């Protein structure tokens, strides 16, 4: 994330960190026991016993004692995702269940986020603090970032053609704040600035053209677009 | 040259590592190309 904070150490029970090979990615809990990241963390198929997913972390790859290590029994891409136009880009993580049917420990640093049914907007992640930056961040970062809409996305010279239904875009054209790599799979969360009464999961971390550059902001998969795709395979 | 770079931190030693539009950039981590 470039331009953002330190994420306070309750504001964020929701993260989840994937760990595999020499790769890195996020993601969200949904239910107790899966969690919502992005297809294209999972393009190359790794097998389910290589991946590690932890929960309730503030420092990236860091053992904390409210952190809980997981293993992931199964997990489903979107069907139709594609590699070159990443549209659908969206997969669930089947965490490992007990005798009890109990995966993830539900805790002050472990909660799962509300789904969709004036509005600010939160991303979070542990990736690059600068576009091309030599190291992850330590310490998750969370900046402020507003909806921009489909037309102005769509302009040429933002990302023309390339926003695809299911896509969804957050940020400011003239740059400074966005994610990098190394977030994708993770939240953009929002709640509405009139009442603040919920925090829900609007976006899943996707794509861009650089980070935190003038008229090329960040793009998300939508996730009240996929909400039955969600229901259906949960 | 634009395109999709798809945000996952991945270490690289030749752009075919990479997804999408992103190629090996000189930090051996996978990012957006020219």
């Amino acid at each position: 994330v470039v331009g953002g904070l330190v994420a306070l150490r309750g504001a964020h029970p929701y993260i989840a960190a994937l760990y595999w090979g020499h790769s890195f990615c996020a993601g969200s809990l949904i239910a107790p026991c899966w969690v919502l990241t992005a297809a294209h963390c999972l393009q190359d198929r790794p097998a389910p016993e290589d991946l590690t997913v932890v929960l309730g972390q503030e420092r990236r790859n860091h053992s904390c004692e409210p952190c809980q290590t997981l293993a992931v029994r199964s997990y489903r891409l979107h069907e139709a995702f594609s590699p070159v136009s990443y549209q659908h880009d969206l997969a669930l993580l089947r965490l490992q269940e007990d005798a009890d049917g109990s995966c993830a420990l539900l805790s002050p640093y472990v909660q799962p986020v509300c789904l969709p049914s004036t509005t600010l907007c939160q991303v979070a992640g542990w990736g690059h603090q600068f576009e091309g930056a030599e190291e992850y961040a330590s310490f998750l970062q969370e900046a402020q970032v507003p909806f921009l809409s489909l037309e102005r996305c769509s302009a040429p010279d933002v990302h023309g053609s390339s926003i695809l239904p299911g896509m969804l875009c957050a940020g400011f054209l003239e740059g400074g704040t966005d994610a990098c790599q190394g977030d994708s799979g993770g939240p953009l969360v929002c709640e509405d600035q009139a009442a603040e009464r919920r925090l829900t999961l609007q976006g899943i971390i996707s794509w861009g053209s650089g980070c935190g550059d003038r008229n090329k902001p960040g793009v998300y998969t939508d996730v009240a677009y996929y909400l039955a795709w969600i229901r259906e395979h949960t | 040259d634009g395109g999709i770079c798809p945000r996952i931190g991945r270490l690289c030693r030749r752009d075919s590592d990479c997804p999408g539009a992103c190629i090996c950039r000189a930090t051996r981590f996978c990012g957006s190309g020219y």
